[PDB]
């Protein structure tokens, strides 16, 4: 149960 | 001695090496982990200040300590973008990781 | 190419490795992952049934077909668990990680 | 945002 962060590109 | 243990190793080890004695990470920890660890990836941030952003997100980031599981989330959060992209654009030689991160920025 | 580069490739290759070109994992070769990353970490798992239960916590996977997300879910769960002993029962690193994974089990 | 196991001992 964790949320991490989005990177695109 | 196996290779994905050396891995999570690794991760630990980091961590731990920059965190220090007091046991997590301030903004400043952080900012050189990553100068050293993703030696690219930050410069090539066309962001300069990626690492607050990046920072002010961090999942327990709000008294600017930042725990092994919110670093954790961090290396997912790379991972599997990292792979989301592999997958995709290419599918061994190693500085591809590498190569990936560059093209890499936050939301 | 940092040292945690090339954990992210290691993690990112291993599952590559073993789920091949369909490009997931069923039980199978989620097993002998396991067996091969994470040695004695399965026999000494006092189950026979054990991988089965894994696969069931998993991030999203009630179908037998595993992805890198849930892989790195499962790498999330051990590396946690590692630590969270690592930072309470020693205090040096210059395996180590070999040796915890030893002592853990699953809920 | 992701689910994990918890393994004790």
């Amino acid at each position: 149960p964790t949320f991490f962060p989005r990177f695109e590109f | 001695p196996s290779q994905m243990e050396h891995a999570m190793e690794t991760m630990m080890f980091t961590f731990h090496k920059f965190a220090g004695d007091k046991g997590y990470l301030t903004k400043e920890d952080l900012r050189v982990l990553m100068e050293k660890e993703f030696p690219g990836f930050l410069e090539n941030q066309k962001d300069p200040l990626a690492v607050d952003k990046i920072m002010k997100d961090l999942d327990q980031c709000r008294d600017g300590k930042v725990g092994f599981q919110s670093f954790f989330s961090l290396i997912a959060g790379l991972t599997i973008a990292c792979n989301d992209y592999f997958v995709v654009h290419m599918k061994q030689g190693d500085s591809t990781v590498h190569e990936i991160l560059s093209k890499l920025s936050l939301e």
